[PDB]
């Protein structure tokens, strides 16, 4: 009904509280757990077990994005006049993360930025985990490679790689969750650690490469499918 | 005597305003510092340490 | 230069109207979002100033009226560095710290 | 004394408000400065 | 209720396209006669494809060529929805109940914790990126 | 040595000036850094002071600074701002040899890229006299230019003559020029030492 | 055994019996 001037106010903080409220009601619907963590490389089995709790759980809370999202934020962020298909520069990041894991199983560590650093850890044979560490301070890694090395030397290639490094770069800075294996997920803890949380399909394909030289197939020009159908 | 005097509404309503205005701000500002320190610590942790 | 991508991102807003106002001058430490009060009319932005030559923290409240004022507003956000000239408003004699509406501004993000 | 101070402070802010809602003078509206 | 405006209200082009294809996806069923909810949604997308690093790439893909359904589709999930489901969810307490609402944007990714950085910093209420 | 060090810091006379001539921003570092809580003006002049003026945003070109310090430097430049002093008028020099001085006829404190930053200008020493006009201790450690070349050696030996007309200098290099100009008598202390004068100055 | 990368990076592989003389020294 009508209100007076008074009551216009006092309506106009209750909105101001209600969305107080909101601002608070927002985080609590997102049922989330503190991410849990173990203190040293003990057992292969325990850190696998963390590794997908926190994987699941990050997956559940729905705040991840995958290589697609990632394909899609370099085709607008390399757009000057002319249209980049979005099936390519996804094809050719699923091929760069693939060379990626091909290099690190082989224990030769890849540097993408002065932050992140992707290494492999081999408890036994048959037992090997992919990780990601900064730079260390008194013992520098055993035949450490650029992404560079890895890259086809072509312009437009170079050019989607290093793109989609700064983009991955930034999206962990401000605190996303991305995904750079299939079905395993790098995330940037507090300070400059970063972390890389493997699934068990992940752990299985790592296993069977690490086997039985059993690669992941070689990626294909996939056509873009329909999120609203 | 006592009838006729009566609250005024026009100064009553600046001054009310104008408080709640800044109390909000207020309590929105520590709303958001609260909720921004939750979101840390909720994903602040070493994996393997 | 440092300072050379900043020169590209200036944005210098003012009135050909002098009346006399107060010059701060340094580093937005914090800024909040807008709020709308007199029915829905203006645009209320407190604002936290780390001047310069003291280093001192200073608080202050904007006030936007027109489209022009508060696209102007719009453009302060953190770590901004600000040569503002502010008008003291009369309405501070009810709130803790100073209103003032921005007579010219120069910001650099 | 005839005018207590808060109805003079009250009677400033509605015509500071006055002045800002209509203008009359065009030299007191903000202009974006070429660059 | 997309033709009533304000007057001197000027509602961007690429801000009418974007209402005009979720009106016709369905992401406006949940709408009960409440103006502040396209209010928001307008401000947001202008703001988003005036001052966002990558939102000002996408409207300057929106102005020249001339894009599909499927890419449009990509386009609408991947930024536009997460930005306006958070922007919706902040201001509205009734989208919380509204079953249209969950019905059409539960998959939609949750982007909370870095809007809240970005309202945090002084940023616009669209920026999701950064300021190019 | 100890009496005057000792009158000059725990008995100071302000206002007060310590003119520190150095050509590293580390080699007066320690220096100026005991004197942005009890000193009144610092002078910055030398290397470190074209340091400082990178630190500014004001292109160097071909004259040296200490760039893994440069942000340390701005951070001075942030925490006092009238306690800092910068020289204004430079007088360029096409390369290290002994050529005659370059000069701007406007806007002198800009140094064109492809020349080095060599001498103090007229303007500059004007203005340090002018100030100094007025201060009951000038202190000195150091040079305050470059006196293996005539033509740049001029700075040091006029600070000199136009602060002689407490005058207290221990500079490793600017004791010596002074001596060799001929008015140590006006000094109040020459120390016979340069480094170990800062040193003990410092704390 | 000592070799360079194609990054010019030198390292030093170390065996186990190695290893367990270098911690006997």
């Amino acid at each position: 009904i009508v209100k007076t001037e008074l009551e216009y106010v006092e309506e106009d903080s209750r909105l101001r509280k209600e969305k107080i409220e909101l601002i608070q009601k927002n985080y609590d619907n997102l049922n989330a757990k503190p991410l849990v963590g173990v203190d040293l490389y003990e057992s292969y089995s325990l850190v696998l077990n963390k590794s997908a709790w926190n994987y699941n759980e990050i997956i559940q809370r729905d705040t991840q994005l995958t290589i697609l999202d990632m394909a899609l934020q370099v085709h607008l962020f390399l757009y000057e006049g002319k249209i980049i298909d979005i099936a390519h520069i996804q094809k050719i990041i699923k091929t760069f993360v693939l060379n990626v894991f091909a290099k690190i199983i082989k224990g030769v560590p890849i540097v993408l930025n002065p932050i992140i650093i992707f290494d492999s850890v081999r408890f036994d044979k048959s037992k090997i985990l992919p990780v990601a560490v900064a730079n260390p301070k008194l013992m520098p890694p055993l035949g450490v490679q650029d992404w560079d090395t890895i890259v086809d030397e072509d312009e437009e290639i170079k050019k989607i790689v290093s793109t989609f490094i700064k983009l991955l770069e930034n999206a962990l800075t401000v605190g996303h969750e991305v995904e750079f294996f299939q079905d395993t997920l790098l995330v940037r803890n507090v300070d400059g650690i970063t972390s890389l949380y493997v699934s068990e399909k992940a752990a299985q394909v790592f296993n069977n490469s690490v086997i039985d030289q059993i690669m992941p197939e070689k990626p294909k020009y996939e056509a873009l499918e329909d999120p609203f159908s | 005597i006592n009838q006729t005097k009566e609250i005024d509404v026009n100064s009553k309503i600046v001054k009310t305003e104008l408080e709640y205005v800044e109390e909000d701000s207020r309590l929105r500002k520590e709303k958001i510092e609260l909720i921004q320190k939750n979101y840390d610590n909720l994903n602040a942790k070493p994996l393997v340490g | 230069n440092i300072f050379a991508n900043k020169i590209a991102n200036q944005k210098a807003y003012f009135k050909r109207d002098i009346k006399t106002v107060h010059t701060f001058l340094g580093r937005v430490n914090y800024i909040q979002r807008a709020s709308k009060f007199n029915d829905e009319k203006r645009v209320f932005r407190p604002l936290q100033i780390e001047l310069s030559g003291t280093n001192e923290i200073v608080d202050i409240y904007l006030e936007a009226t027109t489209y022009i004022s508060k696209k102007a507003l719009d453009e302060i956000r953190q770590n901004s560095y600000i040569f503002l000239e502010a008008k003291w408003l009369p309405e501070s004699n009810f709130l803790n710290n100073p209103l003032f509406e921005i007579q010219n501004i120069v910001i650099e993000n | 004394k005839i005018i207590s101070e808060e109805k003079e402070i009250l009677h400033l802010i509605e015509q500071s408000k006055r002045d800002r809602d209509f203008i009359d003078n065009f030299s007191k509206i903000l202009e974006e400065k070429n660059l | 209720s997309l033709i009533d405006q304000a007057e001197y209200e000027v509602i961007d082009y690429e801000t009418s396209a974007i209402l005009f294809l979720l009106l016709k996806k369905g992401f406006l069923n949940f709408y009960t006669e409440k103006t502040e909810a396209l209010k928001v949604i307008i401000g947001v997308i202008k703001v988003f494809l005036a001052k966002d690093v990558l939102g000002r790439k996408m409207r300057a893909i929106l102005v020249e060529h001339g894009i599909d359904s499927i890419v449009w589709n990509l386009y609408l999930n991947h930024m536009i929805l997460p930005l306006l489901k958070y922007h919706l969810l902040s201001e509205l307490q009734y989208l919380a109940t509204n079953r249209e609402f969950i019905k059409k944007f539960k998959d939609i990714r949750n982007d909370g914790r870095i809007l809240l950085a970005y309202e945090r910093k002084g940023y616009e209420r669209g920026i999701a990126y950064d300021y190019k | 040595e100890i009496k005057n060090l000792d009158k000059a810091l725990s008995r100071p006379e302000r206002p007060i000036v310590a003119i520190l001539g150095g050509a590293k921003v580390s080699d007066k570092i320690g220096v100026l850094n005991n004197l942005l809580k009890y000193v009144d003006k610092i002078i910055i002049g030398g290397a470190m002071a074209y340091t400082f003026l990178a630190a500014q945003g004001i292109g160097i070109g071909k004259s040296l600074v200490e760039e893994d310090k440069i942000d340390l430097a701005r951070e001075y430049l942030k925490n006092n701002l009238d306690k800092f002093v910068l020289p204004i008028d430079y007088a360029l020099a096409k390369d290290f040899e002994d050529v005659k001085p370059f000069y701007n006829l406007e806007n002198t404190l800009e140094i064109p890229n492809g020349y080095m930053g060599l001498d103090i200008g007229p303007k500059s020493i004007e203005v340090f006299k002018k100030y100094i006009k007025d201060a009951k201790t000038i202190l000195w450690n150091g040079p305050l230019g470059v006196t293996e070349f005539k033509y740049f050696k001029e700075g040091t030996k006029a600070i000199a003559k136009a602060i002689t007309e407490y005058t207290v200098v221990g500079g490793g290099d600017s004791v010596a020029i002074i001596e060799e100009l001929g008015l140590d008598r006006r000094f109040s202390h020459v120390s016979t030492g340069g480094g170990a004068t800062l040193e003990f100055l410092e704390g």
